């Protein structure tokens, strides 16, 4: 026979192993394949679709009210309207999005993100806003004069209802980590803030409070690594009917 | 190399790098040009 | 539109822009299309040859992991009397369930691994038999009934001292793919079960200890793991947010307090201008 | 140019002067069942114009506190016109669908509706382990209403519902949404009375609002089956 | 030597495995093969042979009386004569047939079936019958006007004694399952009914009650999958003589 | 590959797809034509 | 299957074995390599860099004072200034050097060594010294007349501040061993001594005591064999925080 | 021979005999000639 010897690792069951194994039903002929719409081959395809950010995650906002940010006609100038924590590992507005949910099944990420906002006020409502992305290092800006120094886009409401703010991949290291320490140098992405560039201006018969819906998605320069179990689901008991499957 | 007679017994197939994100990201009948106004 | 992608896309350097009639940063979400604004059009970029790989997100790898699908403890002694029957399903353990439910349809072969452990109420090296009983076939009623002769059913005999038993179940749906979700009823009458496609019915896994009982009792636990392979997936879906309630449906209630409460999925912050983990220097 | 559109099928036609292009689900287009994918061996009937045409359902009213509406296909049309008759007399059916959702207001109104076509939208019930019953699911032409649109009545989320074929009706921008749906199933044909391939959901993410004269603002749905085929002829299960 | 490691599955005994194994009698020379009539290579060959359906499975019918359906001269018109449950998994007229018995060793099936009926009345007896196959969805038809809307064949008694009703494969899915729930959408095949098209008419000296024998078989577009133990045989004790084999 | 010296020790032979149902379905001396009256 | 048999050694875990093993994270894409200054591929590259010998390893000399040898203006002739034990296995001036530290992770060595001395007195200070290497066999020389008979270099202080004494590989055997017995014929390297050739002579305003710094390094004809754990580090308890890694 | 699909699973690579001690021993901008006075 062939002289052999067993190596360490012999007999183990590694859940991520990749080997062939005995077919339970020999000569089984699987059902012929049929074309089906919407085939997905890489999860990166899914995270490139923009989904709604829960920006209004505040007490008093219930259900869908949490998915839109209301802006009103201002009495003062250069007013701060809202900011968005760029936390993906820690809970925040970006967590329950396609990019957020899928990324959380991984530990490392790299690539540009894009935030698109759709103005949902009336046709007669006008306005200009400034959306800013502030690379990490300091405290979140609270004045337009400061936020304006970072990456930004000045948005004019009009026929084209939506604007896109690109959050370019600006990192020292190739990848960032979904680390539990939000202030870690290998995790903090910076901030996104929104201020009035001019003001929301509407006529008497148009509503004076209008909503914005913010979306986010990854660009095709995105990449995820180190698969892990997602912190978004768990169980402490048997689900109803689980035990009955044995009866 | 699969030594079993049934092909479904083989190890995983991790070589399909084909993608088409547009079926999810741009399912619009009329292609949207780069900087041209979408509407 | 389809193409082979092995690495993340490169970035090309860009210059200043001041062109009338050209507004790449403006879009119309109403069309249903995702923004096509490129980084190069939003800011001035440099050239970057991106070598980052994208293989770890291949569907085959994302779903290609052995996950727990069944766990059953029973008493091995003089009398579940030394055997059990499990109506196969992939909805009892939430980690695997949530991942499979990120897709509408799935076609795959399934590698099954069976791990057995024992505890005294030394440890005996018992022989077990796991028999696959397809739909319509008779299931065993006793540790010793004739059914175990397994003339046609596939059975696997393994010892507790051997590595976990393993075999592959082929893609066996009567359709071209399994229906992860099914918006319909399983029967021609109106009282049938909703959300359960008959087509995806596998059958029963019957497991018994072959050895006759010993003078003392033992607790035997059988864990079954499943790993999909040769995978094809269609129509991705919104991820589950509310805790699961039943293996038979998508019923929901939500946690008692955020996060993941029916009224609020994301935890609250003081206001829309409050930055949670603000850097204080 | 991509704001005006005319859809014509059979003896029916629809025009809109405020469209937002239109969606072709997963970049596909409806088609008849090819011989290499067929299963049922009887010669199918392909009625064409008598079934492949627009059927307009009863309208619904968009109110300040509306939670959203849904219609399942083919259930919503299983009792309408010749499409309904073919469905009742045949065990098997196959078809795509051209969906057109309509809603207009004034330049002083605001509001945004997510118009999404969900494949296999299996509903869940709220705060109970009992599965939804036949009457909770099969609403027919009237369609149903969302109890908790925030989680799409299935424990997931509307925030990520954009992963499905969709468009929006943002009053300030457009007054209609159009989605073309191809046959979507794991089988080449199916029994129309116990399974719904698609669910059309219309949800007001941004509520209807204005300070001008109040008027009833309806939302109307028109659906045209496409490339209809039927097999397994017998008596009607009317 | 060669470095190796044992994989999960090592040492197991899978009843459906396929490997070579040690020859007990080395250099043994098996008896030369000889041609023998009737070789069968695929079980599908066997189920294509038609066999008798036990249509008269009723109380009062004993033995062979259960294998024939008696039809009489009618006084009324368009009369229902009999129906046949198309149950293969559940007990019924089709269970103890070649196609039924062999199919029950499997779980999935696909293909057309054919039912042939031979009229066994006297030569002087005439008549016309209508055999109908009703695809699933509703209740079994009880009137000819309803049954007539499905697949059917009008049969005229004459020189050619038998008629064939083809039950074409009409299914949404590629295969159907032999599921214990007879009303399941993946199992119910529909119904077969038989009505007088005209009437059985015979002269005074011919018997006024005649028998039909119904047969069923699979066509060559048939296919079976997922082998399982048949529910048609079982034992609760040792057979006589089994234990004596050890004495 | 059978490593034993006796061929009967080899693994199963699941490659014989030859069939002739007619020896069971049509064992009649005179072939029956499609639609022509059998008698 | 393939007939096999397990050899002695089967199942063992040899810390120096070399085999492939199961990847924990399939399809993982490591971060792209980037050029980084100072790559080292063979440890021999490191020991060719000269480092400071602790020649003044005496009581009363603290810290850096131990790294320099002070020489003074002499009143007598041909005076012995210092000697250097060539012990590498036993503690001594050569132990905490690059060549010494790395060599101690091995058991056998071969090759030439080089000692370089830099005179750090003032510019106005002059002098001539003689550095001698005495191959093994006898007692360390204590007079210049005796030391002078071995390998040596006469050093004249001047513009070029440093001198090199080559300790050529002179051994009967191919290699020497780092044996605990310093007087063993397979370990003792001999001695290095330093005497005044003339005298250190300085003017009134220059310091009359000057320091030398001695360095040592291996040449490229060096070679090390038989890896072993170094005697230069050890622990008798858990390090602070080690156990906390489990909490 | 690595039978695993991921190259990082392979056995050790003990074949890189390239060296450049000078990056540590002679990192001076001007090469120092054999016997010529360094200064
Ligand atoms: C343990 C045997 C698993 C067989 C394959 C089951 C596929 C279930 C797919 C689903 O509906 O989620």
């Amino acid at each position: 026979g062939v002289p052999t010897y067993l190596l360490p690792g012999s007999g183990q069951f590694l859940t991520t192993d990749d080997h062939s194994s005995a077919p339970v039903l020999p000569c089984f002929n699987p059902t012929p394949e049929m074309h089906i719409p919407g085939q997905i081959r890489n999860m990166l395809e899914m995270i490139q679709v923009e989904s709604m950010m829960e920006i209004n995650n505040t007490d008093g906002a219930n259900g869908m009210e949490r998915l839109r940010v209301d802006i009103s006609v201002q009495a003062d100038l250069d007013q701060l309207l809202f900011n968005i924590p760029l936390d993906i590992q820690l809970d925040g507005p970006l967590r329950n999005t396609l990019v957020g949910n899928i990324s959380r099944y991984y530990t490392h990420w790299s690539g540009s993100l894009e935030m698109t906002f759709m103005f949902c006020g009336s046709f007669m409502a006008t306005g200009k806003l400034i959306l800013c992305y502030t690379p990490p290092g300091g405290s979140c800006p609270t004045t337009r004069e400061t936020a304006m120094l970072g990456t930004h886009i000045v948005w004019d409401f009009g026929l084209q209802s939506s604007i896109t703010l690109i959050i370019p991949w600006i990192s020292g290291s190739h990848y960032r980590m979904f680390n539990s320490d939000a202030k870690s140098t290998n995790a903090n992405v910076g901030y996104v803030t929104c201020f009035m560039q001019t003001n929301l201006i509407v006529p008497s018969e148009s509503s004076d409070t209008c909503s914005l819906i913010g979306f986010i998605a990854a660009k095709d320069d995105f990449s995820l690594r180190l698969m892990r179990d997602s912190p978004d689901i768990g169980q402490s008991n048997h689900l109803h009917g689980a035990e009955a499957a044995y009866q | 190399i699969n030594f079993y007679k049934d092909s479904y017994a083989a190890s995983a197939s991790k070589q399909d790098f084909s993608q088409d994100p547009s079926k999810f990201t741009e399912p619009v009948v009329e292609g949207l040009k780069a900087g041209a106004p979408v509407l | 539109v389809e193409s082979i992608i092995k690495t993340a896309t490169d970035t090309v350097k860009s210059e200043i822009n001041a062109e009338l009639g050209v507004v790449p940063s403006l879009n119309a979400v109403e069309t249903g299309a995702t923004s096509n604004t490129e980084p190069e059009e939003a800011i001035q970029t440099r050239t970057v040859i991106n070598q980052h790989g994208v293989s770890e997100t291949l569907v085959e790898n994302f779903l290609g992991r052995a996950a727990l699908v069944s766990k059953k403890s029973f008493e091995y002694k003089n009398h579940h009397k030394n055997f059990f029957k499990w109506t196969i399903n992939t909805k009892s353990f939430v980690q695997l369930r949530r991942k499979l439910e990120l897709f509408t349809y799935l076609r795959f072969d399934a590698e099954i691994t069976i791990l057995t452990t024992v505890a005294v109420n030394g440890l005996p090296d018992l022989t077990l038999q796991a028999m696959f009983v397809p739909t319509g076939a008779l299931t065993p009623k006793e540790q010793d009934s004739f059914h175990w002769q397994s003339g046609s059913n596939a059975s696997v005999f393994f010892k507790i001292s051997d590595p976990p038993a393993r075999m592959t179940i082929p893609f066996m749906c009567i359709n071209s793919a399994y229906s992860v979700f099914y918006d319909g009823f399983a029967g021609f009458e109106k009282n049938g079960l909703y959300g359960i496609n008959p087509a995806d019915t596998i059958g029963n896994l019957c497991v018994r200890i072959v050895n006759e009982h010993q003078p003392v009792g033992f607790t035997v636990t059988v864990r079954v793991y499943m790993k999909p392979k040769h995978i094809k997936a269609w129509a991705p879906r919104p991820p589950r947010t509310m805790p699961y309630m039943s293996i038979a449906n998508a019923n929901y209630k939500g946690r008692d307090t955020a996060p993941n409460t029916l009224n609020a999925i994301i935890g609250n912050r003081a206001s829309v201008t409050t930055m949670p983990h603000n850097i204080v220097t | 140019s991509d704001r005006v559109l005319q859809l014509k099928l059979g003896n029916s036609a629809i025009v809109t002067q405020e469209a937002a292009n239109y969606c072709c689900a997963y970049g596909e287009w409806p088609n008849y069942l090819p011989d290499h994918e067929a299963v049922a061996i009887d010669k199918p009937t392909q009625p064409e114009t008598s079934t492949d045409r627009f059927y307009t359902l009863r309208s619904v009213k968009w109110e300040s506190n509306s939670t959203g509406w849904w219609w399942k296909l083919p259930d919503a049309l299983n009792n309408i016109g010749m499409f309904g008759q073919n469905v009742q007399y045949h065990y098997l059916y196959r078809s795509g669908f051209l969906i057109h959702v309509q809603c207009n207001a004034t330049k002083f109104h605001q509001g945004a509706l997510l118009v999404v076509a969900i494949p296999e939208h299996q509903r869940g019930a709220h705060d109970t382990t009992t599965s939804p019953g036949f009457n909770d699911i099969m609403k027919g032409e009237r369609g149903g209403t969302f109890n908790h649109p925030y989680v799409l009545d299935d424990g997931t989320s509307i925030a990520c519902a954009t992963i499905f074929p969709h468009q929006w009706i943002n009053l300030r921008t457009n007054n209609s949404a159009t989605i073309v749906l191809p046959w979507m199933n794991v089988a080449p044909m199916d029994f129309p009375l116990r399974h719904n391939q698609w669910t059309l959901a219309v949800i007001p993410v941004v509520p209807l609002g204005t300070r001008t004269m109040s008027s009833v603002v309806p939302i109307t749905v028109s659906i045209a089956p496409m490339c209809c085929e039927f097999n397994g002829l017998r008596h009607a299960i009317t």
